[PDB]
């Protein structure tokens, strides 16, 4: 055997997904994973929405590409260059990690976060705790299981307000990550 | 897919 690098799919309504799933089968090179994950190099997109799986190929530098790849790679009968599809307009962050992952001294692990306190996120947040923590990780910063050690809490809090820490939104992550830029804390402030 |  099985290709290793996963290609994966979000957005993507079922017809599209199996003439996917069928230029995969013809031209091989790929395994194809429900999700973003280690393996994964390749994401596409059906309807560029910001989805669970576009931000974590954001977080590790894939391709993030319009179906049309597909249909010229198919109608050609090879993977031709990513860079033409790509979804720079919708995403500006997906080309600068993308370069910056394929450029990278040792492995790649981005940077973005690696300034920043220890966050604490709230496991009542949407999206679900553990791809949003993994995505904090994935890009530089650095998660506390326990909020005592956080400087900065991200999600639906109840407890006691802290004034040595800034309560934010989930957004205020994503939009970091979207941008590839840390935005202002100051608006996006959870009450 | 949820958006987010």
């Amino acid at each position: 055997k099985k290709p290793t690098r996963t290609l994966v799919m979000t957005s993507m309504p079922s017809e599209k997904q199996n003439v996917v799933i069928q230029v995969v089968d013809k031209l091989k090179g790929f395994s194809i994973a429900p999700d973003v994950c280690e393996t994964t190099t390749h994401v596409l997109s059906g309807k560029p929405l910001r989805t669970l799986n576009v931000l974590l190929g954001i977080a590790r530098g894939c391709w993030v590409l319009s179906y049309d790849w597909v249909l010229w790679s198919l109608e050609l009968g090879h993977w031709i260059s990513e860079e033409p599809f790509e979804l720079s307009h919708h995403f500006p962050a997906a080309p600068l990690c993308r370069s910056e992952c394929h450029l990278s001294a040792g492995p790649y692990r981005g940077t973005l976060f690696a300034d920043q306190p220890v966050m604490f996120v709230s496991p009542a947040s949407s999206p679900p705790v553990a791809k949003l923590c993994e995505l904090v990780h994935l890009c530089g910063g650095r998660v506390s299981q326990v909020p005592r050690q956080a400087s900065i809490v991200i999600g639906p809090y109840s407890g006691k307000k802290k004034a040595t820490v800034k309560y934010l939104s989930e957004k205020w992550v994503l939009d970091s990550i979207t941008q590839h830029k840390v935005c202002a804390p100051e608006n996006y402030l959870l009450s | 897919s949820d958006e987010f």
